[PDB]
RNA sequence: GACGACGUUGAUAGGCCGGGUGUGUAAGCGCAGCGAUGCGUUGAGCUAACCGGUACUAAUGAACCGUGAGGCUUAACCUU
RNA sequence: GUAACGGGGCUAAACCAUGCACCGAAGCUGCGGCAGCGACGCUUAUGCGUUGUUGGGUAGGGGAGCGUUCUGUAAGCCUGCGAAGGUGUGCUGUGAGGCAUGCUGGAGGUAUCAGAAGUGCGAAUGCUGACAUAAGUAACGAUAAAGCGGGUGAAAAGCCCGCUCGCCGGAAGACCAAGGGUUCCUGUCCAACGUUAAUCGGGGCAGGGUGAGUCGACCCCUAAGGCGAGGCCGAAAGGCGU
RNA sequence: CCCGGCGAGGGGAGUGAAAAAGAACCUGAAACCGUGUACGUACAAGCAGUGGGAGCACGCUUAGGCGUGUGACUGCGUACC
RNA sequence: GGUUAAGCGACUAAGCGUACACGGUGGAUGCCCUGGCAGUCAGAGGCGAUGAAGGACGUGCUAAUCUGCGAUAAGCGUCGG
């Protein structure tokens, strides 16, 4: 139920070796607006594949 | 030449913030800003704010250029903690800690 | 986490078309009866995960990682 | 789980008798150093030339020392040309220790020989403060339930407005006593407080709000019971009662 | 004066002998938590040290084969009260 | 120099350990005293129905608390310094 000995700081780091997160490898560029956006996502200005989706 | 910006007494544990900090170490400022924009963490907003301030300081005080800057150093330090009381069952009381941290960003033309 | 299929030079998922299956004669209108109801149109209407088909909708051009002929010694071979 | 030579493995690497070599301890010898106790040189305020011999150790007895704070010596001596304290390096004694010096620090420190003690910490489920571990794990308090448009804003699943959906309805609606004591209304702010965010709040700050001859209290009258002039009783205090 | 939400918190300028004396303020030790550099570590079993010891890095040196950090491999070794 | 075969063999660090340099957290140590402790030599040994000890509420150019004061309310008359 509870520990019998105090784990060391070395053990704590070992368990934490899989906690690192990964950044986005790359992001797309719109064909018409020219701004950067996530792939398969709407741009900040409301463009998508140079079609000018609703930007309300 | 090196420029420094800090944010002290931030409401977040050092362990949580350190995850974001390791993501942009050694990268260029232009690339670093893009990475922080598309990270879904609260600490990303805090770190991005500090990095922008450091960039502004370079131009006004040192007259540097954006194209030549990169994140030379970055680290997070623990700050003071706040003590609180949380009632539990059967009349027992517990202690709660609300940790803070210090964020430092160094940008240089190296 | 992993593993398998597919991304327009395309049937991967939804929708749509036809069929099957289940339930058991819809609504509207007409007729008989004082009325509750019955009868005709009618095995009618509706129908999830199933079967056979179909580019109507979504699967974007790119970008990123990974390189540039691959150590030394000895023997037999190229030149048994 | 081989499990009745420690293991390989051995027909000698087994057993009996005889002989000669070698390995093997902090035992013995060789070389250098320290200390205790004896006798001798009658040396010597005692150290030696010598000279023999001894030196594991709990309870416990005997002998000799280091360092810390305070008083005299001290109206002395060191110090802004850098004191105490903190942190490194070099040298030195058998030990507790001592000496010099770089950096930090920015005003006190103290020889020698004597004197006096709140004089030395790892343990007592010791006392007070600070910080770890489990761990970014459990949990976020009734399974009555939410969806979308517009507005404000640095930022909206939670705030404001509108249209739908769901729940209580002898209450989860309305008015009071007891108790609490500004939580009531308006403007403004988001650090802390709210188990998340917050532009919102019973949160922070400032201003405003409670109008009685008839409602209630006070007031007149008494129940249980309390107090009680004289009085009766009891060491004192005090008890009962008209 | 500049970044930020007319924020919080910072970077310059200025004052002062000193701002690493900035109001969370003299001196600023330890536990505990981080960034940078050198060396070691993914076929090896146990109080983590001790004796021996290769290689690498670095400072010296009239190469004087020494000093400092690290420690592959190997003998012995079951904390304290 | 080429092909094949056999033997041998550096460069990896997701993370971790030791040493050194520079920081964070925390408030020990040194220095400091308008506070305490123990005495000596002198005082005075009581206050109150002429309303006490101790309190409530008020009082300023004044929102709060402390000190003083009492509707004559951080004060009034007189005699001296």
């Amino acid at each position: 139920a509870v520990q019998q000995n105090k784990p060391t700081r070395s053990k704590r780091g070992m368990r934490r070796s899989h906690d690192a997160l990964t950044a986005v490898t790359s992001l797309s560029v719109d064909k018409t607006s020219g701004e950067k956006h996530l792939r398969h996502h709407i741009t900040a200005d409301g463009y998508y594949r140079g079609r000018k989706v609703i930007a309300k | 030449m090196e420029t420094i910006a800090k944010h002290r007494h931030a409401r977040s544990s050092a362990q949580k913030v350190r995850l974001v900090a390791d993501l942009i170490r050694g990268k260029k400022v232009s690339q670093a800003l893009d990475i922080l924009t598309y990270t879904n963490k609260k600490a990303a907003v805090l770190v991005k704010k500090v990095l922008e301030s450091a960039i502004a300081n370079a131009e006004h005080n040192d007259g540097a250029d954006i194209d030549d800057l990169k994140v030379t150093k970055i680290f997070v330090d623990e700050g003071p903690s706040m003590k609180r009381i949380m009632p539990r069952a059967k009349g027992r009381a517990d202690r709660i800690l609300k940790r803070t941290s210090h964020i430092t960003v160094v940008v240089s033309d190296r």
